[PDB]
């Protein structure tokens, strides 16, 4: 009654409050200064897809 | 009830847990997966909704 097939799924399913998370932490070492890290991550956090 | 499932299952959410924000209460609902029974339909087969 049955039929296996391989497949890809994932092992951890993240949550930022009511959504689904990702986590992706970082650091901006030695040189700049915490927040031309951030500045610079907003930014390119507004280029991925709608 | 479009937007309604907009609002509510997309925002109501992290309004509602917001700073302050005491209570909360949604007019309108979120999405169903609603399924009309049909009492014809039915003993036209030979079934209970059960």
């Amino acid at each position: 009654f049955s039929s296996s097939r391989w497949e890809y799924g994932s092992p951890r399913l993240e949550r930022y409050n009511g959504l689904p998370s990702m986590e992706i932490l970082g650091q901006a070492a030695p040189g700049k200064s915490t927040g031309e890290a951030m500045e610079l991550m907003e930014q390119l956090a507004s280029k991925l897809p709608t | 009830e479009d937007i309604s499932d907009y609002v509510a299952a997309n925002m109501k959410d992290a309004i509602s847990r917001t700073s302050g924000v005491g209570d909360v209460q949604l007019f309108g609902s979120q999405y169903a997966m609603r399924i009309w029974m049909n009492p014809n339909e039915l003993n036209k087969f030979q079934l209970t909704p059960v």
